[PDB]
Parts: C-alpha cells; sequence; structure tokens
C-alpha cells in the first residue's frame, strides 16, 4: 500500500505523493501481475491431471 | 468505486482491488511523568 508505506497516516505527505503522478498505479499493477503470475505457475505445474 | 478505479465506464469479470480499509484513531492519548518538580515561584512573590 503506497499511502501507508510511503506516508503512513500523514495528510499532508498524501497531499505531496499525489503530485508525483501515477508511479504507484505501475507499482500496484506489477505487484498483482506478479501475484497473478505465481498463480499461473502453480496451476500450469500442477494441474496438469 | 470499481469503474472509477478502472477508469473506465465497464467492468469485466474479475476480482479487481480498489481501496484500503483502515481504522481511523479514536481519541488521542499524552503521557508524561509526575511533573512535580516546582521552582520557588510563588515562594519569591509572596516574600515579604
Amino acid at each position: 500500500d503506497c499511502t501507508m508505506y510511503i506516508c503512513g497516516d500523514s495528510t499532508e505527505c498524501s497531499n505531496l505523493l499525489l503530485q508525483y503522478g501515477s508511479f504507484c498505479t505501475q507499482l500496484k499493477r506489477a505487484l498483482t501481475g506478479i501475484a497473478v503470475e505465481q498463480d499461473k505457475n502453480t496451476q500450469e505445474v500442477f494441474a496438469q491431471v | 468505486e470499481t469503474k472509477c478505479t478502472l477508469k473506465s465506464f465497464t467492468v469485466e469479470k474479475g476480482i479487481y482491488q480498489t481501496s484500503n480499509f483502515r481504522v481511523q484513531p479514536t481519541e488521542s492519548i499524552v503521557r508524561f511523568p509526575n511533573i512535580t518538580n516546582l521552582c520557588p515561584f510563588d515562594e519569591v512573590f509572596n516574600a515579604t
């Protein structure tokens, strides 16, 4: 979670972070993609029968 | 909210992460030692 990690509970920190753009969209997208990739690997490996 | 996150008016079948849930604090507490080391302010001001 970008907010919790970078800023935490600081609302002014969150306001400053919102100026940086869409870095966190890419971060979360890559993390979810890695998760789905690991799941697909497990499936392709163990669900061949 | 899923629409607003995906930036699209249509959503396909699946599971989508949209926001974060966190319990907000209820009240604030402040703690300090037993601060009782007072100076002779009164003893000096009320002196004869």
